[PDB]
């Protein structure tokens, strides 16, 4: 079930140029994972809900590790493969934290993944707030 | 109790993504085709004024 | 060689926002036609010059057809759906007229 979790990320519903536009991928998660609630949800994260939220699991977690994030545009541009790698980056940082029971259990991530309104407004009503 | 109430909520969430999710395979589908037509049609009607 | 003519459009070089901004695709053309010079070539068109070339097919082909372009953001935003619509609407156009040996051979 931690492990065995199931992501898609997809659909780059790259938001069109601003010279900083923020792709937003499908992230399906279809999840055997009883860490994860729906079987399968979809939410449609953008880049800036991610890093928060990697920064999140890096904040739930004391040492208790946070792998890399989502790609970084500090080299990236916006390109398909910069994305991608975003999207990747994502998909291994996920990946790994779905395969660490842990991470996974980050309830903003539940929510997060398991819900599109990003990880802000999942992480006020989480704590009650 | 509460485990069924949940069991409901499960049902249309499913339902509710199930839903959307066809749209896009069927209608789309349908509007993408009609769309080109719309197109094609346009350019036998730029043909025509060409022989008239 | 006319209809056999290979076309992938790919690459979506979605130049980021300017709320009108350009997806630049890879055109491979990878062609066994001999209407078309490269075996395989690729450029990066932008969709202007797209739109502009269909015209183009128009104006060289004088009632000689010229079906539909690359896809409208005249509804279109820019979507990746809408940008694979001119994707594929080019993709269409393009598959089209090359097996028309004519359009092809502008």
């Amino acid at each position: 079930a931690r492990p065995t979790f199931h992501i898609t990320v997809g659909d780059p519903h790259k938001v069109g140029d601003l010279a900083t536009s923020h792709i937003v991928y499908s992230v399906r998660t279809k999840t055997t994972s009883k860490a994860y609630k729906q079987p399968e949800f979809e939410v449609k994260r953008r880049y800036r809900d991610f890093l928060w939220l990697y920064n999140t699991l890096h904040s739930n977690n004391p040492g208790v590790v946070v792998p890399p994030p989502p790609e970084k545009q500090a080299v990236g541009r916006f390109e398909s493969n910069f994305v991608e790698s975003r999207r990747a980056a994502l998909e291994k940082m996920l990946n790994k934290i779905a395969a660490h029971p842990t991470l996974q259990l980050d309830a903003d991530l539940k929510l997060f993944l398991e819900s599109e309104s990003f990880n802000i407004d999942v992480k006020h009503k989480e704590r009650k707030e | 109790l509460s485990g069924p109430l949940d069991a409901l909520s499960e049902l249309q969430l499913a339902i509710r993504d199930v839903y959307e999710r066809q749209a896009q395979q069927d209608v789309l589908t349908f509007g993408i085709i009609i769309e080109e037509y719309i197109r094609l049609i346009g350019s036998v009607k730029q043909a025509f004024s060409q022989r008239q | 060689a006319r209809p056999t003519f290979h076309i992938t459009v790919g690459d979506p070089h979605k130049v980021g926002d300017l709320a009108t901004s350009h997806i630049v695709y890879s055109v491979r053309t990878k062609t066994t036609s001999k209407a078309y010079k490269q075996p395989e070539f690729e450029v990066k068109r932008r969709y202007r010059d797209f739109l502009w070339l269909y015209n183009t097919l128009h104006s060289n082909n004088p009632g000689v057809v010229v079906p539909p372009p690359p896809e409208k953001q005249a509804v279109g935003r820019f979507e990746s759906n809408f940008v694979e619509s001119r994707r594929a609407a080019l993709e269409k156009m393009l598959n089209k007229i090359a097996a028309h040996p004519t359009l092809q051979l502008d």
